[PDB]
C-alpha cells in the first residue's frame, strides 16, 4: 500500500 | 534473506505544453507489482506483477485515489519550488520523491525511508530516527518547519514501521513463488580476438535474481581494475538480470586471468578460467 | 476561517440552487457533508486542489461540485426535491500531517412544493408573576415566537437598547405546533431572569427580538399576505413597581 | 468500514469530570482518531486528535487504551456550555479513502448542580395588549421531569437551566401555555 | 540543473540463435532528467512495436528504462539503439553485438 497523505514541500 | 518495498515519484513540468507528466511505480525487491501515469487512457493504478492481480477492486480504487492525490500533491509541489528558488516558468523541472521499507529475515522492521529531490539533488529526508528531517538548502529549511508545524513523521513513521511493514510480509507470502525465489547466476565466458597480439576475456552472469552481483578480474590471484569494464547490472524483461565483465589482455596470457563472481543464490563465489 | 453562503436558503421544488464555500487558504483537501436533524454528517465530495477524486456513491447525478481554482467550491443542485433538505457542510484540510478537518458554518437549505406555508414569527412578552417576585425576589420574563416556518430563527434580549446573555437561556431547538402534521409551525420560548427590583424599576426597557430567515426580495410572491421575508419581529416591556 | 460506536446519551454533573467513551472497533492504528462538538444549526467544532500516545489541550484531553481499540475524551471541570452532541470518528485513509463515517454520537447534557431546591409554578399576564396567559415552572433541581400533555391544545416547552452570573445563581425553567379560557397553569405541569 | 549521460546497452534476453523467436532490449540508465528519446533500429529503420518499462531511477535519483520488442534475428540484419538527451548534443546509435 502507498501512504495516503504525501505531504506538500 | 531481507526484503524491501519501496514507491518511487517522477513528476516533471512541461510548461505551454499541457500539465506535468507524472508516474509512480511501486517496487518489491527488484520485482516491480504497480504502475500509475498521468498521461495513460485508464487513469488508474496498474498491477505490473501477476501476484498483485490477486487484490480485490476495493484495494485499486483506494490505491488509486492515493496515487492520483500524489499527482495533485507533486504538481502542486514543482509550482511551490519554483517559487522557494525565484526560478522561471519557462523551464522544465524535475521533482522525485521516494518512500519504503525494509525488513530483516525475521521480517521484523529493520528501517524506513522517506527521500526526496530537485532535478536530481537532495533536497529533504527523514532521519533513520522517523522523527526528524535533513534539509540541504534554506529552502528544504521552509519545508523542514512546515512539515515540523503539521506533524507529518507522527503517522508517517506509524506507516513505514506498521502498515508499509505489514502488506509488504502479505506481498511477500502471496507472490513467494516470484518474490522469495533465488536463481543464481549462469555463468560463461568467451574470448574474441581482437587481432594477433591482443585479445578479449568477456565474463558472463545470466538470468539471476535478485539483481545483486559482483563480478571482479584478478590477474594471477590479483585484484585488477586497469583496462576492465564493468557493464551496469541490466534487466532481461523477464524478471531476471545479466551482468558480464571484460578485460582486453595479451594474447597468450589467457590462463592468468580469473573471474570472481559473488551472488546470495550462490553458495560461495564461483571462479572461472579460459577452458 | 471556513466560510459559507448563503446560511439559509429556501427554494421551490424543481428549482435550481447553488451554495458556496470559501475554505481556509493552505488548505489542499475540501469535503462537502450534509447533515438531517438529529443525524451525524454524512460525506458527498473530496477534492484535492481542483480534482473531483471520491464521490459518494448514495448522493449524486442531480448534484455537482466543481472546485475550479482549487481555492473556493460550489455545489449545485438541479431540479430539488424535498429529500435535499438538509444542512450542508464545507470542510477543508492542510492535506497532511494531523490533517485536521475543521468543518464550515453551513447552509441549512429547505426545499418546499409550496412557499405558501412559509411565515415568520408572532412574538410576544409577558410579565413576570406577582406570587414569583413575593416568594424568590426574582423576576422572570418570558418570550414567546409562535407560528414560524421554517424554524431559522435566532432569539435574544436586549435591555435598554443593548444585547444582554446573562440572565437568558432559550428553548435548545424550536418544538412543533403540531407535532404530527406534514410540515408543521414551529414556536419557540426564551427566559430573561433580572433581580426583583431592577424588574419594577419603570426606567428599564425590555424587548425579545426573533430574526427570522424567510424569502430572498427576489423571490415569486402572490397571495394576499404580507411576503413573509427575512425579518425581524419585537416584542417589549417597560417595568412596573405599581 | 472504519466506524466508531459510542453511547446515545449522558449525563455529568457541573465542575465534575465529564467521561464520554468511543470504541474504535474497525478503525486501524496507524489512523487519526478526532473528537468533533455540535449544537443545534451549527457546524461541528473540532476538539482534539488521536494516534498513539494521549493527548491534552485547553479544550480536553483524550486517552488512548494500548490495543488503541478504545478512547475516552475528558473534559475536566464541565461547564453548561460543554452540553452539545459529540462525534468521535476513525480515518480510513490507509484504504483509498477521504470520507470519515460520523454515527449518532453522545449528546452530553451536563446538569447545573442546585444548592436551594425551590419548586414553584407561577403564572404571567401578557404585556403590550391581550389578556393570555402563560405558565411558568422554574427553580425545580435537575432531577425533576417534564412530559407532551394529552392536550393537543396545549404546549410545554422542554427544560432549560438559567445562569445569572453577577450573582452565582443558576435555575431551571420550564413555559407551558395553550389557547382556551378553560386552562389553569394549577393542572399545566400536575399531570406530571 | 544536475544533468548526467545515459549509459546505454543493446541485447536480446535469450542466447542468440538465427531464426527464433527472442527478445531485443535497449537499457538506458544513470541519465537525468528524465526526458529521453530511444527508438530500435532495423537496418537504420525504426521499428513500431517497441514497448517501454515504467520510469523508475536508483538510490541517486538517475532514471532508468528498458525499450524491448519482440524479433527474429538472421544472419543478415543489422539492429541498434537510436537516442538523444539533453546530455547528447547529436543522436547517438549503439550497434547490437551478438557478444557484447
Amino acid at each position: 500500500r502507498m501512504f495516503p497523505n504525501a505531504p506538500y514541500l | 534473506g531481507s526484503h524491501s518495498m519501496r514507491y518511487f515519484f517522477t513528476s516533471v513540468s512541461r510548461p505551454g505544453r499541457g500539465e506535468p507528466r507524472f508516474i509512480a511505480v511501486g517496487y518489491v525487491d527488484d520485482t516491480q507489482f504497480v504502475r500509475f501515469d498521468s498521461d495513460a487512457a485508464s487513469q488508474r493504478m496498474e498491477p505490473r506483477a501477476p501476484w498483485i492481480e490477486q487484490e480485490g477492486p476495493e484495494y485499486w480504487d483506494g490505491e488509486t485515489r492515493k496515487v492520483k492525490a500524489h499527482s495533485q500533491t507533486h504538481r502542486v509541489d514543482l509550482g511551490t519550488l519554483r517559487g522557494y528558488y525565484n526560478q522561471s516558468e519557462a523551464g522544465s523541472h524535475t521533482v522525485q520523491r521516494m518512500y519504503g521499507c525494509d525488513v530483516g529475515s525475521d521480517w521484523r522492521f529493520l528501517r524506513g525511508y522517506h527521500q526526496y529531490a530537485y532535478d536530481g539533488k537532495d533536497y529533504i529526508a527523514l532521519k533513520e530516527d522517523l522523527r526528524s528531517w535533513t534539509a540541504a538548502d534554506m529552502a528544504a529549511q521552509t519545508t523542514k518547519h512546515k512539515w515540523e508545524a503539521a506533524h507529518v513523521a507522527e503517522q508517517l513513521r506509524a506507516y513505514l514501521e506498521g502498515t508499509c511493514v505489514e502488506w509488504l510480509r502479505r506481498y511477500l507470502e502471496n507472490g513467494k513463488e516470484t518474490l522469495q525465489r533465488t536463481d543464481a547466476p549462469k555463468t560463461h565466458m568467451t574470448h574474441h580476438a581482437v587481432s594477433d597480439h591482443e585479445a578479449t576475456l568477456r565474463c558472463w552472469a545470466l538470468s539471476f535474481y535478485p539483481a545483486e552481483i559482483t563480478l571482479t578480474w584478478q590477474r594471477d590471484g590479483e585484484d585488477q581494475t586497469q583496462d576492465t569494464e564493468l557493464v551496469e547490472t541490466r534487466p532481461a524483461g523477464d524478471g531476471t538480470f545479466q551482468k558480464w565483465a571484460a578485460v582486453v589482455v595479451p594474447s597468450g596470457q589467457e590462463q592468468r586471468y580469473t573471474c570472481h563472481v559473488q551472488h546470495e543464490g550462490l553458495p560461495k563465489p564461483l571462479t572461472l578460467r579460459w577452458e | 476561517g471556513v466560510s459559507q453562503d448563503p446560511r439559509h436558503k429556501i427554494t421551490k421544488r424543481g428549482q435550481n440552487v447553488t451554495f458556496r464555500c470559501d475554505p481556509i487558504s493552505e488548505h489542499n483537501r475540501l469535503y462537502w457533508y450534509r447533515q438531517t436533524l438529529g443525524q451525524g454528517p454524512e460525506f458527498l465530495t473530496y477534492f484535492q486542489n481542483e480534482a473531483q477524486l471520491e464521490k459518494s456513491r448514495l448522493l449524486s447525478d442531480r448534484f455537482s461540485a466543481e472546485r475550479p481554482k482549487g481555492s473556493f467550491s460550489t455545489l449545485e443542485i438541479q431540479r430539488t426535491e424535498q429529500g435535499d433538505s438538509a444542512m450542508y457542510l464545507c470542510a477543508s484540510s492542510l492535506g497532511f500531517g494531523r490533517d485536521v478537518m475543521r468543518f464550515g458554518p453551513g447552509t441549512r437549505l429547505l426545499v418546499l412544493e409550496d412557499l405558501k406555508n412559509v411565515f415568520p414569527p408572532e412574538v410576544a412578552v409577558f410579565e413576570p408573576s406577582e406570587a414569583e417576585i413575593s416568594h424568590t425576589q426574582k423576576a422572570t420574563l418570558v418570550c414567546l415566537a409562535t407560528g414560524f416556518y421554517p424554524d431559522h430563527v435566532e432569539l435574544s434580549w436586549w435591555v435598554n437598547g443593548k444585547e444582554v446573555h446573562s440572565g437568558v437561556c432559550t428553548d435548545p431547538q424550536p418544538l412543533k405546533e403540531q407535532p404530527a402534521l406534514n410540515d408543521s409551525r414551529y414556536a419557540l420560548s426564551s427566559r430573561l431572569r433580572v433581580s426583583a427590583t431592577f424588574w419594577q424599576d419603570p426606567r428599564n426597557h425590555f424587548r425579545c427580538q426573533v430574526q427570522f430567515y424567510g424569502l430572498s426580495e427576489n423571490d415569486e410572491w402572490t397571495q394576499d399576505r404580507a411576503k413573509p421575508v427575512t425579518q425581524i419581529v419585537s416584542a417589549e416591556t417597560w417595568g412596573r413597581a405599581d | 468500514d472504519a466506524k466508531t460506536t459510542q453511547p446515545p446519551s449522558m449525563d455529568c454533573a457541573e465542575g465534575r469530570a465529564a467521561n464520554l467513551p468511543c470504541n474504535h472497533s474497525t478503525v486501524d492504528p496507524n489512523e487519526y482518531v478526532y473528537w468533533y462538538r455540535q449544537i443545534h444549526s451549527q457546524g461541528p467544532q473540532y476538539i482534539i486528535h488521536g494516534l498513539k500516545n494521549n493527548e491534552t489541550n485547553e479544550m480536553a484531553s483524550l486517552i488512548i487504551t494500548e490495543d488503541r481499540k478504545s478512547s475516552t475524551l475528558i473534559l475536566p471541570h464541565a461547564t453548561l456550555r460543554d452540553t452539545a452532541v459529540y462525534y468521535c470518528i476513525g480515518g480510513g485513509t490507509t484504504s483509498g479513502t477521504y470520507k470519515y463515517i460520523f454515527g449518532t454520537g453522545t449528546r452530553l447534557k451536563v446538569l447545573a448542580n442546585i444548592q436551594n431546591p425551590d419548586p414553584a409554578v407561577y403564572q404571567l399576564r401578557d404585556s403590550k395588549s391581550s389578556d393570555k396567559s402563560v405558565c411558568l415552572f422554574t427553580d425545580f433541581d435537575s432531577q425533576t421531569n417534564v412530559s407532551q400533555s394529552k392536550d393537543s391544545d396545549v404546549y410545554i416547552t422542554d427544560k432549560c437551566v438559567l445562569d445569572m452570573r453577577s450573582m452565582d445563581f443558576k435555575s431551571n425553567s420550564a413555559v407551558a401555555w395553550s389557547n382556551k379560557s378553560d386552562f389553569a397553569c394549577a393542572n399545566a405541569f400536575n399531570n406530571s | 540543473m544536475i544533468q548526467r549521460t545515459p549509459k546505454i546497452q543493446v541485447y536480446s534476453r535469450h542466447p542468440a540463435e538465427n531464426g527464433k523467436s527472442n527478445f531485443l532490449n535497449c537499457y538506458v540508465s544513470g541519465f537525468h532528467p528524465s526526458d529521453i528519446e530511444v527508438d530500435l533500429l532495423k537496418n537504420g529503420e525504426r521499428i513500431e512495436k517497441v514497448e517501454h518499462s515504467d520510469l523508475s531511477f536508483s538510490k541517486d535519483w538517475s532514471f532508468y528504462l528498458l525499450y524491448y520488442t519482440e524479433f527474429t534475428p538472421t544472419e543478415k540484419d543489422e539492429y541498434a539503439c537510436r537516442v538523444n538527451h539533453v546530455t547528447l548534443s547529436q543522436p547517438k546509435i549503439v550497434k547490437w553485438d551478438r557478444d557484447m
